[PDB]
DNA sequence: ATCGATGTATATATCTGACACGTGCCTGGAGACTAGGGAGTAATCCCCTTGGCGGTTAAAACGCGGGGGACAGCGCGTACGTGCGTTTAAGCGGTGCTAGAGCTGTCTACGACCAATTGAGCGGCCTCGGCACCGGGATTCTG
DNA sequence: CAGAATCCCGGTGCCGAGGCCGCTCAATTGGTCGTAGACAGCTCTAGCACCGCTTAAACGCACGTACGCGCTGTCCCCCGCGTTTTAACCGCCAAGGGGATTACTCCCTAGTCTCCAGGCACGTGTCAGATATATACATCGAT
């Protein structure tokens, strides 16, 4: 069996912001279950936003919805700005 | 500032309904500082349910999520 | 036949748009999975990461320490007032406790 | 003349509101405090008449609640008169 | 073509079989949903329903009612140890509070 | 426009319990919204528990641990009582 | 059994120090050991009620991790 | 010869608790303590490695968390030592 | 021992609109058959859990001296409760307007399902320098 | 202000993190096609605004008593230090129960079509509960 994780992205991610600054095994392990704690919770209340109004497709709105109702106001603020720019220059492409 | 329309009288009755026999001078302007807290935080995400389906009437289902999302499961309104 | 070019290189991400979509299938939230979701969902996740290994290098740096361990990230989790907030309800293994005293019980 | 000594009356109050069920809040003046609020987020929001009265009934259960909280951390102290830090106390202990 | 007849006699219950197989298929909770699945289900629910109207029938006898209202209901839930735990977190419209005075405030 | 309520049962089980007595349209309410909370509950863990496990179907045996899981040690034990009685004559009609 | 008397006096008064108690009264301990015994037991409740449904007879780390998740409490680091 | 006053020690062993970061319960004492536990739900059980230092970190945050309630409603009676009534008093605030 | 002034509750009659029941009909549950892949059974590998021995120092158990903290009692002075007279605006009953929630119809842009191709990232291996331990010196803070 | 506790610096040395290789199965490109949902138009529910009136409730004042707070005394139970002992921790050796995987095949559930009865709106009417009046009898405070 072949197990997945987010380990070489989360290292990716630590070069660009320190390259001089490691990770030891237990903090790779950490960032490893905060990631998949908060792409389900996400998950979670996207799905919910779709019953309510009862569509049968999820789109960037109810991801957008979901982060507006997760996240405190300026972790929103910023993550909101992230997302609209990533999909922008994902379907100008 | 409405605020004010929270009477005395109004939180004497409440605290007498939880059992509160001798009450300081003080409790009033701290009760209304804590309620004002509390509605800001139901509505914002009433609003944010009413927004999402582009109507502009508040509904008693955008309020009931708002309530079960922070754990406050109310019974009686559908 | 085009040469293949990842999603991830067409949006800039670093994280695995192909990956993020394929576990929104198989997880049964919906039964319709819209194309610009996975972009948005990636875009989140790597701008948390982001915000959160800054905080635990500087916390390394201050104990004049070169790798990153438990006891920085609860000492950059637990000083911010809004990661503290997201994260309030979780416990980190061998993460501590941040240095408190009242002030009732220092001597005078 | 006649007079009641403190604290009978006080008695007969608490057990007069713990058993009946009616709003203590008066309805018009909640109502256009909620129109207040609300302004800070949309502009010409309007709302039904059944959700002001599930938020009514949402404060006032959770005012009592706090209320009764509050007077057992009045009474360890060995008092009988509550006081803010005593609120204060409860929610810091309650987590909010 | 014999002539029907519906699921719920032929187990011996009064919810809806039918119905509750429907809205588990709806809901997308797995790809496949089995026989006995509500079954099990709506006699659980049948269950925890005739608890809660025998304990709020005999609370409006208590009081020389003949109709239950939700204040019974209340009553009926607050003052059962079990009952109580499961619904902790509810609250129930124009059910009030049960008395309670304190015996430090009663008269000396 | 047509609505779907559970106020049948309701009232069928009402006549059973207690044959003199009768039933409000407000507490009605909140009965009929108690049974959409649990039925809610129940089925969540249950997809859990098959999700878990790497199932793809939900039977009787994930009904019987979450209710298990879900109730108090007085109610479990006669809700799997029942519950398995009628599963039993179901299955020898 | 007595294993409950295996914890001790000063590992009761180390875990005080951490949360900055100065001074503790004698009564504390055996009222410490009540409040730690039925928390013990509600979780290991859950952890075996997984592995039962699982038809395992080795109780594994992911049991412990979905019951204190159920409880309302989430642990990192040891899966999940 | 040389003795500290009474609490001079009691801070030092703060400062260095709090600065530290291993476990401080006794291995297999707690490791006994499960598995007799656990023989009352079924028997022959086996458990992992990990499973017994997962349930030791869980308890050990669940307890300094109570401590650090605990003082709180110590302080609020204007005394010191803390007491049962204490502990009981903030597990009834926190609905445990 | 009790009086007597207030308060809560009970017993009888009148009213009204909320509840229980019957009717019409339509859309969603039940009967019958087919196709196919998910779950059940049996067999093999091997890994990691349980059991035991030897031994050495880190940690727990037991005593005792004393001092500083918890508790009860007293005085005092002012904050809150009870009751009255005044005045504000909540509640109700009625009429009228129109904004916008809910629905039907048309159709075209989106996402699901197949097949062929190949390179992204997971498992096994190597190695070297970040960390930790020992010992001695410098600085702080307390009784 | 003597001296006990914490920190830091120079030297030793090892095994955990960083980097390489092989390779296979999961992601991309290209095509078809069915229906989900975007837009336009209409109906008519119910949210908003204004008026007049009665009187329930909020407001402002006086006064006096019961409570909160600060001070003093005393006695006993926590803390700090020393000696003895007991069982935790480390390291090394055995063996076998149970987890994880592969191969086969059968029986369970999904899907389509017909058809018919369960239960959802609508209408009616009669009695359970709400109210006004009279009065019984229980309690609280002073003599």
């Amino acid at each position: 069996s072949r197990k997945e994780s987010y380990s070489i992205y989360v290292y990716k991610v630590l070069k660009q912001v320190h390259p001089d600054t490691g990770i030891s095994s237990k903090a790779m392990g950490i960032m490893n279950s905060f990631v998949n704690d908060i792409f389900e919770r996400i998950a979670g209340e996207a799905s919910r936003l779709a019953h309510y109004n009862k569509r049968s497709t999820i789109t960037s709105r109810e991801i957008q919805t979901a982060v507006r109702l997760l996240l405190p106001g300026e972790l929103a603020k910023h993550a909101v700005s992230e997302g609209t720019k990533a999909v922008t220059k994902y379907t100008s492409a | 500032d409405n605020i004010q329309g929270i009477t005395k009288p109004a939180i004497r009755r409440l605290a007498r309904r939880g059992g509160v026999k001798r009450i300081s001078g003080l409790i009033y302007e701290e009760t209304r500082g804590v309620l004002k807290v509390f509605l800001e935080n139901v509505i914002r995400d009433a609003v944010t349910y009413t927004e999402h389906a582009k109507r502009k009437t508040v509904t008693a289902m955008d309020v009931v999520y708002a309530l079960k999302r922070q754990g406050r499961t109310l019974y009686g309104f559908g | 036949r085009a040469k293949a070019k990842s999603r991830s290189s067409r949006a800039g991400l670093q994280f695995p748009v192909g990956r993020v979509h394929r576990l929104l299938r198989k997880g049964h939230y919906a039964e319709r999975v819209g194309a610009g979701a996975p972009v948005y969902l990636a875009a989140v996740l790597e701008y948390l990461t982001a915000e959160i290994l800054e905080l635990a290098g500087n916390a390394a740096r201050d104990n004049k320490k070169t790798r990153i361990i438990p006891r920085h990230l609860q000492l950059a989790i637990r000083n911010d007032e809004e990661l503290n907030k997201l994260l309030g309800g979780v416990t980190i293994a061998q993460g501590g406790v941040l240095p408190n005293i009242q002030a009732v019980l220092l001597p005078k | 003349p006649h007079r009641y000594r403190p604290g009978t009356v006080a008695l007969r109050e608490i057990r007069r509101y713990q058993k009946s069920t009616e709003l203590l809040i008066r309805k018009l003046p909640f109502q256009r405090l909620v129109r207040e609020i609300a302004q800070d987020f949309k502009t010409d929001l309007r709302f039904q008449s059944s959700a002001v009265m599930a938020l009514q009934e949402a404060c006032e259960a959770y005012l009592v609640g706090l209320f009764e909280d509050t007077n057992l951390c009045a009474i360890h102290a060995k008092r009988v008169t509550i006081m803010p830090k005593d609120i204060q106390l409860a929610r810091r202990i309650r987590g909010e």
